[PDB]
RNA sequence: AUAUUGGCGAGAGACCGAUAGCGAACAAGUACAGUGAUGGAAAGAUGAAAAGAACUUUGAAAAGAGAGUGAAAAAGUACGUGAAAUUGUUGAAAGGGAAGGGCAUUUGAUCAGACA
RNA sequence: CGUGGAGGUCAGUGACGAAGCCUAGACCGUAAGGUCGGGUCGAACGGCCUCUAGUGCAGAUCUUGGUGGUAGUAGCAAAUAUUCAAAUGAGAACUUUGAAGACUGAAGUGGGGAAAGGUUCCACGUCAACAGCAGUUGGACGUGGGUUAGUCGAUCCUAAGAGAUGGGGAAGCUCCGUUUCAAAGGCCUGAUUUUAUGCAGGCCACCAUCGAAAGGGAAUCCGGUUAAGAUUCCGGAACCUGG
RNA sequence: AAACUUUCAACAACGGAUCUCUUGGUUCUCGCAUCGAUGAAGAACGCAGCGAAAUGCGAUACGUAAUGUGAAUUGCAGAAUUCCGUGAAUCAUCGAAUCUUUGAACGCACAUUGCGCCCCUUGGUAUUCCAGGGGGCAUGCCUGUUUGAGCGUCAUU
């Protein structure tokens, strides 16, 4: 998942089962103040829904990834 | 069966999570009777049929 | 860690001597089968060759 | 530890519902260390802190129906009793009491006396 | 001998209500009796044991021994003084149960609800 | 219970060579199956006639004989041979029938009455109890039957004024008014003669 | 013929989930239950079998609501709430 | 006033005591079998207290030999007591197509009683 | 005579060892059985007068559980076939790389899928059990990781057929019936300036719903990339439906 | 003679009998009447700092609030203020709340996490299109209201 960061230019969370991909468009918008070019999701074989966000070319990964922490 | 419904889906992970074995630490609690995992699924040798 | 990792070698020992190929084998041996002994073979088709 | 309940109680609407976004700031960031941390026994508080403050909100907001509804007939039904189903479909205590003008007569004039049989 | 209805002689009814008695009772049935010390101090007979508490152990191999209460431990039915304890042999120390009916105490531990408890049944304290 | 071993379907196989004729659980997997039931002699079958409720408990006796066996047990008590052959240390007390006076019923407190049982002279035969409690044979301790011992004097009183609750406590003694006396009590287990210490208003009573 | 060779040829499911007792006995060509009798309104039971009522009478799973009803009735049935004395 | 093998709360027994008693003292309507209706087991006990064997040395390791805990390892998570079938070592004895038994004694092993 | 309990008595026995179990050691009784010594053991159990029964086993092709003789025996013999050296390892006929040798021979022992299975796919750690020999290897064990779609499918339409409503039977759970002996339902503009919709006023007569991952069907291709995913991700280039 | 076969004892095995235990059953008696459209019983999936299960619980998820008791919980880690106190805990009680997707199951549908519609509202230059947030839409019958139908029928112009 951290090699997806750099070169995708893309972050990943776990979204509850019940989202779509209107309201993670939307949430990681409001939460974190970065626009979404486009949303990816799938169901884990454990049983919650992955999603693959990927920011647009003007807003950078790794430096909205220091900010929630996780690296 | 790679066209599944969801419905089977849903109880697949739940037959994947309880594919474990039993926790180190139960079996240093008080009056502690349980030994091993006496449900333990396997896909080789029991059908959990659907 | 050493001590529940002896707690499992000590409790694991009466699979192995059933031959329990893992934890999860749990077949159940029947006493007696009915195909086999509830029958009167007589002159005429039977059950197997 | 966490909040207390009683706290909660003297604040503001607007107040509250302040309260309850910063705690959940709080808890989407503990749920980032877990995975950092073998392990992380403070999400425990901060997850009843979220459970003190919105049952103070659905208290506050409950207690503002039933006055917005007092002195009147036909409130709620989720406001109403509960007891149970079959004591709601029964006669009540003024139709239960009622009877006819003609027993009204009757019992009046005789009713159980009271006596005893000893002199 | 028994004189009422509500309460029971059964023996499998007794012992199933002790082993699986929930954890505030189990404060009442681990009491402990006041030394004659204290008893002529509160005139009160017996306590429910305390953590805060120092105690003098009566009967059994750490006999004349006594120490501070550590921590009452009710899952067990048992109480660990400090300084009561088996050194094992590789070093490392484990603390060793007691049942506080033949434990004594000598001082007690007291709250604001130590001293409502024995004015409650009777006492004198100061 | 009446459905003890019923609970299966069992069913016989028929006659093969290599399997009796007792019906056979049927089914498979699980062990069980092929398994004899709903016999007496198999295992987990039911048993050979089921214990039913309705056995004869209780026996009506004629009310003239029982009569009669309870005025030949306090006879017994006069004897005083039988009395000692039955047990009841009474080797040092003068006369027997026992009669002591009327306020051996109005004592209030079991310090008391055990005073007044001392000073008659039933001291050891009290002392015959309290050195013979022991535990119960057998399986008869964990059916709320655990300890067991000899019983004591009997007091029989004219009019109840607290010799009843002081007399409750103290082990083997058994008290009994004059208008009950109870068979069960006089003779227990079949031998004649217990050790009767009597009031003197209970004792002109009995004419 | 009729033995193991022709046990190879089965890999059709006669029956599927139900949804009213999760089972696994809902014949797919009746659309029905042969369990517990979905879609009729009335749950599939019978006194010849009688073992069958006892794996699903009630207080075989949760109650998540009888278990609380005659902890209400002690009670008698009262509201409000306590005094704090 | 009467009925009641169900639900809830109680009290008791000349009852059964883990092949018994309900199918179930135990994570039992569970594991498992059947397409399905349904069928449906086995499984209790270290010690007062884990004080569950630190450390030493042989071994690739499991373990072995010592040491140690304990009142007791003839209680070491295969654990209260551990019977018989069946088996191992040692000791005695017999034996040409059986073995075992009855009456009677020899030889060999072994043993109680009484003599103040 | 013996067994499980019951009332009574022996102020019976017992942590200085109760019950049990073993005992070609002793004693009594014709016998059922009783008593004592020794060893093992660790908590309760007997004598006697009475009461009560789920009270005495060699068989029932008896029930359940356990173990023998046969016996280190029958056997592990279809599918042409294995060999040398080094590395790893406590250990290699079987693991790994290389050198040879052979086979399936495009209606295959190849490369993808539908039913079906459900994490077996991939990595790391590791060998008590399991692969009817072996084992350092595995579809086993322990811990983790992995499935990304406006275009591929489902969803949509109807087929043979399933099936409510209006109704009619049935003592009843439920049966027949599919447009029927039923008052079965909504569009299209206006005209407006209470602005929301009056009325303008026409047309329609059809009228549940489920039924195909192979029929019908709006629209995507190439080159890269992963330990494991791609017509789904990245880079590039297109097309379709509702606005 | 050894080996071997058989017999018995000693100690060691295989095996779980006997004896002693007991939070389980069993029958007998007494007290009481309380499930559901205010969504029951049943089912499916989810919840803990470290859990597979039993027990508990519903995105407020081994629990929130109110009250009582007044120092624990415990396999470990963690918290020391949370200890002369609006206050410990897997406690006890329980009168306030939440109550996922289902189920008589209720917008239609169901082998699908399918498909509509109405109102209130916020964003997308939008009464119409798309999406988010809140609230609704089953059938039978009764009482009442409102709008109607019929030369069934009466008066009136």
């Amino acid at each position: 998942a951290m090699k997806k960061v750099e070169d995708g230019n893309i972050l990943v969370f776990q979204v509850s089962m019940k989202a779509n991909k209107y309201q993670i468009k939307k949430a990681v918008k409001e939460l974190y103040e970065v626009d979404v070019l486009k949303v990816n999701t799938l169901v884990r074989p454990n049983g919650t829904k992955k999603a693959y966000v990927r920011l647009t070319a003007d807003y950078d990964a790794l430096d909205i990834a220091n900010r929630i922490g996780y690296i | 069966a790679a066209q599944k419904s969801f419905r089977i889906k849903q109880k697949m992970a739940k037959a994947k999570k309880q594919n474990r074995p039993l926790p180190q630490w139960i079996r240093l609690r008080t009056n502690n009777t349980i030994r091993y995992n006496a449900k333990r699924r396997n896909w080789r040798r029991t059908k959990m049929n659907i | 860690r050493s001590k529940a990792d002896r707690m499992a070698k000590m409790e694991r020992r009466e699979r192995n001597r059933h031959a329990k190929q893992g934890e999860s084998d749990r077949h159940n041996a029947v006493s007696l089968s009915k195909h086999l002994f509830s029958g009167k073979r007589g002159v005429g088709k039977t059950d197997f060759r | 530890a966490g909040v207390k309940a009683y706290e909660l109680r003297t604040k503001s609407k607007e107040q509250l519902a302040s309260q309850l976004v910063d705690l959940k700031k709080e808890l989407a960031e503990l749920k980032v260390q877990k995975l950092s941390r073998p392990s992380l026994p403070k999400i425990k508080t901060v997850r009843k802190s979220i459970a003190c403050v919105l049952t103070v909100i659905n208290e506050q907001q409950r207690e503002a129906v039933r006055q917005l509804y007092k002195g009147k007939k036909y409130q709620p039904k989720d406001l109403r009793a509960k007891k149970t189903r079959a004591l709601r479909r029964a006669l009540t205590k003024f139709e239960a009491s009622q009877v006819t003008e003609k027993q009204r007569k009757k019992q009046i004039a005789f009713p159980q006396r009271k006596y005893a049989i000893k002199a | 001998a028994k004189q009422s209805l509500d309460v029971s002689s059964d023996r499998r009814k007794a012992r199933k209500a002790y082993f699986t008695a929930p954890s505030s009772q189990r404060r009442v049935l681990l009491s402990a009796p006041l030394s004659k010390e204290l008893r002529a101090q509160y005139g009160i007979k017996a306590l429910p044991i305390r953590r805060d508490d120092e105690v003098l152990v009566v009967r059994g191999s750490k006999k004349g021994q006594e120490g501070k209460i550590s921590s009452v431990y009710r899952l067990k039915f048992a109480v660990q003084v400090d300084k009561v304890t088996k050194e094992k042999v590789n070093g490392a120390s484990v603390p060793i149960n007691l049942h506080p009916s033949k434990l004594v105490i000598t001082k007690l531990h007291l709250d604001k609800d130590r001293k409502a408890l024995i004015q409650r049944k009777g006492g004198k304290l100061e | 219970s009446e459905k003890a071993g019923h609970q299966t379907s069992a069913e016989s196989w028929g006659t093969g060579r290599a399997v009796a004729r007792i019906p056979r659980v049927g089914g498979g997997g699980t062990g069980r199956s092929g398994q004899g039931a709903f016999g007496n002699m198999c295992r987990g079958g039911r048993m050979f006639a089921p214990t039913k409720t309705w056995r004869k408990w209780n026996v009506k006796v004629n009310h003239n004989e029982k009569r009669y066996a309870t005025a030949s047990a306090i006879a017994a008590t006069a004897v005083a041979s039988l009395v000692l052959a039955r047990g009841h240390r009474v080797e040092k007390i003068p006369e027997i029938p026992l009669v002591v006076s009327t306020d051996l019923e109005s004592i209030q407190k079991t310090k008391e009455a055990v005073a007044a049982l001392k000073a008659v002279g039933a001291h050891s035969d009290l002392l015959k109890v309290l050195k013979s409690k022991k535990l119960r044979a057998g399986k008869g301790k964990y059916r709320n039957r655990r300890w067991t011992q000899r019983r004591g004097p009997l007091v029989v009183y004219a009019e109840d004024n607290g010799i009843v609750k002081a007399l409750r406590n103290v082990p083997g003694v058994e008290t009994a008014n004059v208008a009950s006396l109870n068979l069960l009590q006089l003779a227990p287990g079949a031998h004649l003669g217990r050790f009767v210490i009597w009031t003197e208003a209970a004792f002109t009573k009995l004419d | 013929g009729k033995g193991t060779p022709s046990f190879g040829k089965r890999h059709n499911k006669s029956h599927t989930l139900c949804n009213r007792c999760g089972r696994r006995s809902f014949h797919v060509q009746k659309k029905t239950c042969s369990s517990c009798g979905y879609p009729a309104a009335k749950t599939r039971s019978y006194n010849w079998g009688a073992k069958a009522k006892r794996r699903h009478t009630t207080g075989t799973g949760r109650m998540r609501y009888l278990k609380h009803v005659s902890r209400r009735f002690k009670n008698g049935f009262q509201t409000g709430s306590a005094s704090k004395a």
